[PDB]
């Protein structure tokens, strides 16, 4: 099906929405979905999943450092939550030349994209109180 | 006091032991 | 006392302490600082500089 959309013109999205199977080690998964991402042309991963990728530990000893004497930015001074925006260097062990668009989702608080040529992030919200006896997030 | 409270405003942009006194005849 | 004149002065006893400090910090550079990386995470005034320092 890959093959005969890319024929007539067809652009593959794949959203990966990982299996509980595939949880297991970034080895084994890198190799069992590889084949899907080199015939992709935009896809979407979640931060849990693109951090499961690539150096997970990593990312998790970074959010947790505090600094001991002094802080560097006024924004350090404020203990708020983390939102770290990937370089583009540190994807590139991920990318490949007929990658359009990248988007990792962070819930609906924060989208970041990864194009050829540009990178960035967009802001967002998200109010599941406003309704406290009828909330959901399954969709 | 700690991070919190202090931050860094700017970024912005021979020596050594000549040795040590002998002690004085002339004490006075 | 002074003499302007200079080639008289031996120091052999400091010297030879200066031939034994140079051994010593051969030794131990690298663990030296590997040690500070352990115990001491950020640079303050007064404590080992490492790196590009």
């Amino acid at each position: 099906a890959i093959s005969l959309s890319k024929k007539f013109g067809g652009l593959v999205f794949f959203d990966l929405n990982l299996p509980l199977p595939l949880w297991r080690s970034r080895d084994e998964t890198r190799n069992l979905i590889k084949e899907a991402w080199e015939q992709a042309n935009i896809i979407e991963v979640s931060r849990q999943e693109l951090e499961f990728l690539l150096d997970e530990e990593h990312y998790e000893r970074k959010r947790n450092y505090r600094p001991q004497y002094f802080a560097e930015n006024f924004e350090q001074t404020k203990q708020r939550r983390d939102y770290y925006h990937y370089t583009p260097a540190e994807i590139a062990p991920l990318w490949h030349d007929g990658l359009k668009l990248l988007f990792v989702t962070d819930g609906t608080l924060r989208l970041h994209y990864y194009s050829p040529s540009f990178d960035g992030v967009v802001v967002g919200t998200e109010d599941v109180l406003i309704t406290p006896f009828t909330c959901d997030r399954t969709g | 006091l700690s991070a919190a409270n202090c931050s860094r405003m700017g970024p912005f942009k021979s020596l050594g032991p000549l040795g040590t006194s002998l002690p004085i005849e002339n004490f006075y | 006392m002074v003499k302007m004149e200079t080639d008289d002065m031996g120091l052999d006893r400091y010297k030879m302490f200066l031939k034994q400090y140079n051994e010593w910090v051969a030794a131990n550079k690298d663990r030296l600082e590997k040690e500070s990386y352990k115990y001491d995470q950020d640079y303050y005034p007064g404590r080992r500089k490492r790196g590009k320092d």
